[PDB]
């Protein structure tokens, strides 16, 4: 349920006693947790919410120019003054000038002058901040078993219903059990801060368009300021990139204005995070986090349960995930009740031989009503298989043959946990969350490397680290001594696996 | 209330184009396949084509391939149905109806249907007569 | 008005698909050639610049990378 | 492709009477069926979904079934409000098409 | 004189848009709007799952796209070593206080 | 000879035809069809959709 | 949208002065300098990639300039 | 069931030619009928003298 | 002889289209470029625009940008003007006419011109008029 | 684009006069400019092309002239059928207009 057909997602166990489970929460995937016990459970990041955001200095990017001045002066009087100067408004540049005979200026060569005019602008890019506290997470949850068609449509009811629940998450408060009448308390704790390295975040809005700046670049950018400011005649800052002055070959100065760069700033937006829905409310796509996921009570609601012996059937040709696993619907009448039903695989029957990955543990049907729809899955075995579901003779079975290899199994497993390892860098690990030594030695190790390798190669580009990757390359062939050059070998690696990286 | 409305009925030129709006209520506009169905006046009903109000998705049959339109209005949750090249077995009555599990921009007939498959919105009926 | 930073310089290695990303890791080789395409005998200059330098055979077409990547962007 | 005959072409009966109209395909249309009445100037009237199940607010008086290629619609007891013209028709492989009609008369 | 060779746009418009979605295995996306060239259209191979209509599932595709209007035109004109037009002054010295064009 | 925003200003026709936005490419009127039509827009799913 | 095409690389060289040459005869500089500000280790790593190209101690202030000059625009 | 994927046409027909010449210096063709996508158009250098 | 006819007089919708023919004789239909000039009844004449007969080459002014479409018919010999989107001031009186040295497919005016320039197949005049 | 002014608006006199129309533009038309005139209900009358020159069957009784941007059309000597409205127009530069009219009365 809620996360099939969602790819990216992964499944996770823990190594009974001591639920442990800390999972790398993810804004762009699901992730299912299972146990022996303690009915399967998904999660998925709906949204992520801003609620406070500071407005730090704005920009303009397109002004208008007006009532200018130029404000001549002799070759030898001082320099021009130009009263207009006088107000902030105005922008000037002052400008040694020709000045010849027949030009008044008894005398005459280089003279000075100040052109100038108004500054007057629109379009402002209200470029606010925000800060790691009044922030927000929203997460929804779903265990498997019930609820025909999970399926998000209905969410509404779906967590005031049992099988799906709703979790908002503060730094103010972390914890949240997600308590599910008869199934469990689905205890969660979590890291709000360490998600998207936040505080060198801004919320930049330009044309009620909004998205996410490293900071950095925030301030980097040379447009007239805001520079903090309220409301008043706003006095821009700098306001000298904007206009652009210009005299004759010698004289005659005038100025253009270089009118709007909207599509400007939007191609140097080439790495920022678009966002929505803004309000005082500022909702934002992706974005991970650490969750500390225990299963202290989860209650299986219906081990008890009978297997009611009504003839099961298929409705929906039961395909199969990327993840190799497959879901199928069963509807049946027939019986009634709370029912438990059976579920396995084999390769032959006769044994029913109960084999393979079974996902949805303790499928549990609710009432008498008609040919209730039954949503589950299963995984097979790398071979041809045989799925069964009702009960004994009036069952129904069916051929799947998962045809994905147990080699091939750990190839998408190791390149998932790759590309993992590269996303998330740090947070990749405690992924499959037991707190065993070499974990947190993993955890540590990537700590002080990778943040090295950021502050070494610091936000090295596409291009960059592609061609950097290829002379590391070069070189590590080249030098003797393999200690260095292997280590030449290594970063090259790195780098062009990191080129490797989601853009393809 | 889940409701379909037409535009009035009219009156065209053979061979100019007809527009007739159908306007929703009662629901989330982009859940439900538009679907146009002709009925000549004494004859049965035909389905014409089909239209997600989502992304203006598009398709018909055979029988008005090349003259037919379909296209959405997210705004006032409408969608608009165009016949071109007018043709004197046009004067009939046409109707548009919601449909079942419109989840992104199809027909999608292999999984479900039912449930008011098309029936809820049927509407009034837009009458049109093709002549001079 | 340059608008300097190229962002790509500050890539966010984040799961999500990044701003342009689409047309950029191409955008860099159709500069490339697009201005070689304009300017060619330019070639044969960066290769007799090359050719002396480095002496190596080897080192030659690094600094043949070296000229045929100054030019384009820079200029 | 998508051939359906509904049989018959009218008919005419007294209030009270069962009443039943058939309709079988050239195709295999397992379960992909479903039956309406109109009057002349109406929308049709709710009647079958899926050839087997009855809508809400339909009254019990009408009932439908059939299962591989031909089914079977029956009005229980025949009542003035039963005057319009039947019609079914299938949802499979997108060509739709109805029956020309089934035709009812009160005596 | 100068003529008029190929202009360029640098303020467009968007509108209209449009996706078609296309089940894993039904093809690919063919939106009609495609049709027109005053639409700009790209298609992309994207996620379909189960819950998602398409009784498959897997990697299906769509076809997004959107009607391309534009403004401020950039005419760039040509001009050839003929019909341009040379301009000087000259003056002698001499008479003629203050020449002083 | 461009003329953008009656800014006028000489270029060497090498750099005007190696300018990567929408042509009109020779065009008079009629609706303009632009060329390539492509590095303006930009398009963008989500991780996986829509 | 890249408005590839920096007509510096199509200068006239005619008396009346260009369009932008005021900033422009600084923009790179100032575009490697901000590059460089922003990401200083690359400094040193430009340093080790290059004493290890050459092999001349004069050509290595050459890949010096190489990588430095790579570095800023075409990322 | 098989559903409809692409098909294909083998047997195609022409009809309401076009050309629409342009000068060596002044763009080049625009040719609004180029405008449908029922037409296949190509563009094509062609010499024109005095 | 060398001379030109348009079609009757005709009555439009507003935002409907009208298509105009003009017939040639006399003359090798593909030698001499078809201008077609409006005129409101009161008001001077003003040139829409441009055909080549052969070739089927087109122009116009702005002031009819995307309305106006204009095909040619070597068989017979004619041309055909459909204005689209009709609007009140559409109502006028619309001339074809012959032109010039039409050697490929334009307007070709920086050579020569004159020798009835466009003048001596003004053929009759379209009075068209645009209302209900 | 042309702006080509036509003056007078109107003219009356009497049979065997001369009269004489003016057009400047804004715009350089070098010889590119031609002359009409046309009754209500009617196709013009052959005038003038090029500015200068007859064109064959045209009665000697008018003349053109007009070198720079403005320009000189004579009538002769008046007759009865040389009631209606004239009119000059460029050829140039494409977006062609025509001059407002210059009318005529017998008296
Ligand atoms: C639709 O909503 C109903 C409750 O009204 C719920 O039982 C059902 O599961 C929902 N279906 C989906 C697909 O969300």
């Amino acid at each position: 349920i809620r996360c099939i057909g969602v790819s990216n997602r992964d499944f996770v166990e823990g190594m009974s006693g001591g639920t442990w489970v800390d999972v790398v929460l993810e804004h762009g995937g699901c992730v299912t947790v299972m146990a022996q016990d303690k009915p399967t459970v998904d999660i998925e990041l709906v949204t992520t919410t801003v609620s406070n955001m500071a407005e730090v200095r704005s920009y303009c990017y397109e002004a208008s120019i007006s009532d200018m001045a130029s404000d001549s002066r002799c070759p030898t009087q001082g320099e021009a003054y130009l009263d207009k100067q006088s107000d902030t408004q105005y922008v000037c540049k002052r400008t040694l000038v020709d000045r010849g005979w027949g030009n008044g200026c008894g005398l005459f060569g280089k003279g000075s002058l100040v052109t100038c005019a108004k500054f007057a602008c629109s379009k402002k890019m209200t470029g606010k901040s925000i800060q790691p506290e009044n922030l927000e997470y929203r997460i929804m949850l779903s265990v498997h078993g019930s609820q025909h068609s999970g399926m998000i449509v209905n969410d509404t009811g779906h967590e005031t219903d049992e099988n799906r629940a709703k979790v908002e998450i503060t730094p103010n408060s972390p914890r949240a059990e997600a308590t599910l009448g008869g199934f469990g308390s689905l205890g969660l704790d979590c890291e709000p801060r360490t998600g998207l390295d936040f505080s060198d975040l801004y919320y930049l809005t330009m044309n009620n368009k909004h998205w996410l700046v490293h900071k950095e670049w925030f301030h980097d950018i040379p447009l007239p300021w805001h520079a903090g400011a309220d409301t008043g005649t706003p006095h821009w800052n700098n306001k000298e990139a904007l206009v652009e002055f210009k005299d004759a070959h010698a004289k005659r100065q005038t100025v253009v204005v270089l009118g709007s760069q909207e599509g400007a700033v939007h191609t140097a937006l080439a790495g920022a995070l678009e966002a929505e829905m803004d309000g005082a409310k500022g909702r934002l796509s992706s974005g991970h986090l650490k969750c500390r996921l225990k299963m202290d009570k989860l209650r299986l609601k219906g081990v008890s349960y009978s297997l009611c012996t009504a003839a099961f059937t298929f409705t929906k040709i039961p395909a199969e995930t990327l993840h190799g696993t497959v879901t199928v619907e069963v509807q049946y009448a027939g019986t009634d009740g709370p029912c438990k039903v059976p579920a396995q695989m084999a390769v032959d029957m006769q044994t029913l031989t109960p084999v393979g990955r079974l996902i949805t543990a303790n499928p549990v049907i609710t009432e008498s009503t008609e040919n209730s729809k039954m949503m589950l899955e299963l995984d097979p075995p790398f071979g041809d298989s045989y799925i069964v579901i009702g009960v004994g003779e009036k069952k129904i079975t069916h051929h799947w043959h998962r045809s994905g290899s147990t080699i091939g199994k750990a190839f998408e497993a190791t390149v998932r946990g790759a590309k993992r390892m590269a996303v998330l860098g740090d947070t990749a690990w405690d992924f499959g969350s037991v707190g065993g030594a070499l974990n947190s030695l993993g955890k540590g190790i990537h700590q002080i490397f990778g943040a090295a390798f950021k502050s070494l190669f610091g936000g090295m580009s596409w291009f960059s680290q592609i061609l950097i990757g290829t002379l590391l390359m070069w070189l590590g062939l080249n030098t003797k001594n393999g200690s260095i050059s292997l280590m030449c070998l290594a970063l090259g690696g790195v780098l062009i696996f990191l080129s490797t990286a989601v853009s393809a | 209330e889940v409701q379909l409305v037409q535009s009035g009925p009219d009156v065209e030129k053979p061979g100019a184009s007809v527009k007739v709006s159908c306007k929703a209520s009662g629901y989330t506009f982009t859940s439900n396949y538009i679907h146009w169905v002709r009925q000549a006046p004494g004859q049965g009903l035909e389905w014409m084509g089909v239209i997600n109000p989502r992304g203006g998705s598009t398709a018909s049959a055979q029988k008005f391939q090349g003259r037919i339109t379909m296209t959405r209005d997210t705004s006032t949750s409408t969608v608009y149905m165009e016949l071109s090249s007018l043709r004197s077995d046009d004067t009939a009555v046409y109707y548009c109806a919601r449909g079942g599990r419109a989840l992104f921009y199809d027909s999608y007939t292999t999984p479900r249907d039912g449930g008011s498959w098309w029936f809820d919105p049927w509407g009034q009926g837009s009458l049109v007569t093709v002549s001079s | 008005a340059v608008t300097l930073p190229s962002h790509s310089t500050r890539k966010l290695q984040t799961r999500s698909q990044t701003w342009l990303e689409s047309r950029e890791y191409t955008k860099h080789l159709i500069r490339v050639e697009n201005w070689i395409f304009r300017n060619p005998g330019f070639a044969l200059a960066a290769a007799a610049i090359a050719w002396l330098l480095g002496s190596s055979t080897s080192q030659k077409v690094i600094y043949l990378v070296m000229i045929l990547l100054i030019a384009p962007a820079y200029s | 492709d998508i051939q359906l005959t509904q049989s018959p072409s009218s008919l005419s009966a007294s209030v009270g009477d069962r009443v039943t109209f058939t309709c079988q395909a050239s195709q295999d249309i397992r379960k992909y069926l479903n039956w309406y009445q109109q009057k002349p100037g109406k929308a049709p009237k709710l009647l079958i979904y899926d050839a087997s199940n009855l809508k809400t607010g339909v009254p019990s008086r009408f009932s439908g079934s059939g299962s591989g290629t031909d089914f079977t619609f029956t009005i229980s007891s025949l009542q003035p409000e039963d005057v319009a013209t039947y019609y079914c028709q299938q949802f499979d492989d997108l060509p739709i098409t109805f029956g020309q009609g089934t035709r009812l008369q009160i005596k």
